[PDB]
């Protein structure tokens, strides 16, 4: 299992003075950190979100994007500054950082930038630039950027070592939540004729769900997107079409990791 | 990479129109305009990102900014009041941290133009006993009767601008303390070898410029109108 | 005001070193940048230091920075007369164009210069279009002699100063005194401790 | 601009009588600017709880808003959404069945 982990930063600005950044990170599905913009500190949404780090190495890491956060919102208004009339607010950005962990000691790390909800800019290598698709009009902001040497040199450390580095430590702090198996319920119902089949309360996310007469699978099955539930679980369900007095002899078949190979049938 | 700023220094009345002007040649995109008061650091006033972009700094009213090239960026002083009489700095940059400064512009802004008076120049010729005495001969200069106290005090020797040697009183005296508008006057050296001076081809002048009033400010009164001006006085080496 | 230097101002003898402060509280700092600006002048850059723990140097200027205890100090070694000036501490808060600087006021240095061969006089200069009037310039004494204003309104005594002619390696202390409304140069400095050695010519 | 899906589902099966909870899920919008109210017969549910606001890989936003309810014969009930790409505001219903 490839584990994901994602810092998702979204920062908006309405006119020249107002604008809020509030982030959220997740690891895989889970999120680990809440940091909204009201609190001066990031938030532990895990009691292992500070994964092997010590007390020290945190302090020194949170008081970095501490500072991080107050000098984006700045930047930001003077990039606005520099290209104006040309851009102009309300402004959307969004980040989205982090590394993707492999088996080895292996990873890959990104870091894209947003801007009004279209990708347009990451850090890659050594330097900020633009992807392909983007305005021309960024590479001032983008020149600007670069000519910062220390900022440059801080995002290599984080991206090359501190996230592979803090992610290995997460994996093995927060291995018993990463690792929990949740059992799913369902329950049955129609509409105009509709067949629902409900599951709800499943972890992890893989899931196998078919209507079945007897046992041949009723190929018509469509599947939902999985929607969440508040406590960290997963709900989901499959709609089948039908011709009105034919529901007799459908069940539904759940599968699904927790079930320790005790499929749930279950029939109408 | 060099930047200048005109004036260099300007005396001006209450509720006049004032322009600082800085140009440079860099092609940088930045452009930024300081005031320097005693006590305080450089304080931001405007700035500028580029050709038709101004942007309020730190301290911005009173002032109006424009930039209407890459290379002229410009403070506007539309009513001026005495609280901004200061000496302002203009700089310049490209993307990277560094800016470059300007020379400064002194800006001193009156309540009344009535006691504006250019100064009289005097050169006092070397003492035959210091000659004698030293090897050295001292010429001092006496710029007198003048206000406001803006004069810059230079020597040439034939045609050319001579520093080493030289010593200027760091502030003019009050010729008449008990006075509120006391005009002030400033004395020089120039101290050279007397066979420096003892030499009839070199040519010594003592140049004060003062700043005073504009072609364009008003005159209601009879004596000369005190405009800035170049007074001077001069000497030839003797044996 | 988030830069503040140490001292205020401070008087040195030609030849001894010295050592200035600056502490700040500019978050963040990227890099701090000396300036030096003699009275009636622009700000020459002496050195910019830019590292967590720097140290640089610029001839008999030296410096060092450390950010976690947010502070720098500059060394002036055999402090010359040119070293009167007034030192400036400055902080940018940004590695590129989106950063502000942030100024400090200063400290105010001021070097007493060496006098090497003391001969006081007062001598009588005359004026070059007129043979009726004349300063009176006391000169040649050493930096311990002060010169104290006249007593008359009349009467007209500058502040000592110092010139330097620099091709001969020639440092001298002068003083001018005049008054139109019977003044003469035995009568000039009398209100001042004037050595006793002075030359005063026929 | 993204107009905001809606979809409201409830985390156990739903019985009358037997107290639950019921989750209303926005998602696909864009700007993040949203109002979200969970209604009970038309009037705001009180104690409603909001799950921090993140967003997908194709840069769409997404929240979570939940509350403690009792399913009845009776009662009906809907999340309702207001948000910038929409002229009108946005009802979806509670339907046990669908
Ligand atoms: C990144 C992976 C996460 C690592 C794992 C940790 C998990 C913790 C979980 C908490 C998650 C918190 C929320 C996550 C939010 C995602 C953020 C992604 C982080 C990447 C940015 C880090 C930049 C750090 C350097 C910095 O503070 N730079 C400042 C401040 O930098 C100043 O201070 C800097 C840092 O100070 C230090 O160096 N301190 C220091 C202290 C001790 N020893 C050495 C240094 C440095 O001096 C620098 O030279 C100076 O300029 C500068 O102002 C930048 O410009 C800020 C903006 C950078 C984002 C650019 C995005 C591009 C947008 C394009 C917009 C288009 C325009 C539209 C008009
Ligand atoms: C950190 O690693 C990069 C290698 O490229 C990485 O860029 C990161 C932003 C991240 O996306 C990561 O997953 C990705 O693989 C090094 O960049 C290389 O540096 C050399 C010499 O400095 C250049 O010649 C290469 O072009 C450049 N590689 C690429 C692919 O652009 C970077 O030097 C290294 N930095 C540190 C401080 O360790
Ligand atoms: C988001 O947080 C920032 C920083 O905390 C807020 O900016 C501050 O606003 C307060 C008043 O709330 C001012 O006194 C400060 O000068 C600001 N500080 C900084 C560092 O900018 C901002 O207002 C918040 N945004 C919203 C929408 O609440
Ligand atoms: C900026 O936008 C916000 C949110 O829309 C608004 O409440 C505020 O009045 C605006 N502020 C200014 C100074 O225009």
């Amino acid at each position: 299992k490839n584990y994901t982990f994602r810092c998702l930063q979204m920062s908006s600005f309405a006119n020249r003075s107002w604008s809020r950044t509030d982030s959220v990170v997740w690891l895989g599905d889970l999120q680990t950190h809440r940091w909204s913009n009201d609190s001066a500190t990031i938030s532990f949404t895990k009691p292992w979100s500070q994964g092997k780090l010590s007390n020290q190495q945190w302090e020194k890491l949170q008081h970095m994007f501490q500072v991080y956060r107050v000098s984006f919102t700045r930047d930001i208004q003077e990039l606005v500054k520099m290209m104006s009339p040309k851009e102009d607010y309300p402004i959307e950005i969004q980040l989205s950082a982090g590394c993707e962990m492999y088996p080895g000691n292996a990873s890959e790390s990104f870091l894209h930038v947003a801007f009004q909800g279209k990708y347009v800019v990451r850090f890659w290598g050594t330097s900020w630039q633009t992807v392909p698709g983007a305005p021309s009009w960024l590479d001032l902001p983008i020149k600007v950027l670069n000519a910062d040497q220390g900022t440059s040199a801080t995002v290599q450390m984080l991206l090359n070592d501190t996230c592979p580095l803090f992610v290995r430590g997460l994996l093995e702090a927060g291995k018993s939540d990463l690792e929990k198996q949740e059992k799913p319920v369902a329950w049955l119902s129609s509409v105009p004729r509709q067949l629902v089949c409900h599951v709800s309360g499943f972890y992890p996310k893989p899931v196998w769900v078919m209507w079945m007469r007897g046992d041949q699978e009723q190929q018509g099955t469509h599947r939902g997107d999985f929607l969440p539930n508040a406590d960290e679980t997963w709900y989901l369900q499959a709609t089948l079409d039908v011709e009105a007095g034919e529901e007799a002899g459908l069940a539904c078949r759940v599968k699904h990791s927790s079930l320790g190979g005790q499929d749930i049938i279950l029939y109408w | 990479a060099a930047v200048t700023q005109s004036p260099r220094n300007k005396v001006a009345v209450t509720g006049g129109k004032v322009t600082l002007s800085c140009n440079q040649t860099n092609n940088h995109n930045n452009m930024y305009w300081y005031r320097q008061d005693t006590g305080h650091g450089l304080r931001l006033i405007h700035y500028s990102y580029g050709a038709g972009s101004t942007e309020k700094g730190d301290i911005p009213d009173g002032y109006k900014a424009s930039r209407p090239s890459q290379e002229n960026f410009s403070l506007i002083l539309e009513l001026a009041t005495p609280s901004q009489t200061s000496v302002y700095f203009c700089a310049s940059g490209d993307e990277g941290y560094t800016q470059y400064f300007g020379p400064g512009t002194r800006l001193l802004v009156l309540e009344d133009l009535r006691n504006v008076t250019p100064p009289k120049v005097s050169l006092f010729e070397p003492s035959k006993a210091e000659i004698s005495h030293t090897q050295k001969a001292t010429l001092v200069c006496l710029a007198t009767g003048f206000y406001p106290d803006h004069v810059e005090l230079s020597w040439w020797v034939n045609g050319k601008e001579v520093h080493s040697g030289v010593c200027t009183d760091p502030q003019p005296l009050k010729e008449q303390p008990a006075l509120n508008d006391s005009r002030y006057s400033l004395s020089s050296r120039l101290r050279v070898s007397a066979t420096f001076w003892q030499n009839p081809r070199n040519h010594f002048r003592c140049q004060v410029q003062f700043y005073g009033l504009s072609e364009n400010d008003e005159w209601t009164q009879d004596r000369a109108k005190p405009v800035t001006q170049i007074v001077s006085a001069e000497a030839w080496g003797r044996a | 005001t988030q830069v503040e230097q140490s001292p205020q101002s401070l008087v040195v003898r030609q030849g001894e070193n010295c050592v200035l402060q600056c502490n700040y509280s500019v978050t963040p700092d990227n890099h701090l940048r000396w300036f030096k600006q003699d009275t009636g002048k622009g700000l020459v850059s002496l050195t910019v230091l830019v590292d967590q723990k720097d140290k640089t140097s610029n001839g008999r200027y030296s410096a060092t920075l450390d950010k976690d205890a947010k502070h720098s100090t500059l060394h002036i070694t055999a402090t010359l007369l040119d070293d009167t000036a007034t030192y400036i501490c400055v902080v940018g808060d940004r590695g590129s164009a989106l950063g502000r600087l942030h100024f400090g006021a200063g400290t105010q240095l001021i070097v007493i210069p060496d006098i090497q061969n003391p001969d006081p006089a007062v001598y009588q200069l005359r004026d070059s279009k007129s043979s009726d009037k004349s300063v009176c310039l006391f000169t040649d004494f050493d930096s311990q002699t002060n010169v104290s204003q006249s007593k008359d309104s009349d009467v007209y005594i500058t502040d000592k100063c110092v010139l330097d002619m620099r091709s001969m390696d020639f440092k001298s202390n002068s003083a001018v005194a005049w008054s139109n409304k019977d003044f003469a140069c035995a009568n000039a400095f009398n209100n001042s401790i004037i050595p006793e050695d002075t030359f005063f010519p026929s | 601009q993204k107009t905001p899906q809606i979809q409201v589902y409830s985390r156990h099966p739903p019985e009358n009588g037997k107290p639950n909870i019921l989750n209303c899920y926005v998602t696909q919008f864009h700007p993040p600017h949203i109002e979200i109210q969970m209604l009970k017969n038309g009037k705001k549910i009180p104690k409603v709880e909001m799950s921090d606001m993140s967003f997908s890989k194709d840069w769409s936003f997404y929240i979570l808003a939940h509350t403690e309810f009792t399913p009845t014969e009776t009662d009906t009930y809907a999340c309702r959404v207001k948000h910038a790409s929409m002229a009108e505001p946005k009802t979806v219903y509670w339907d046990r069945d669908m």
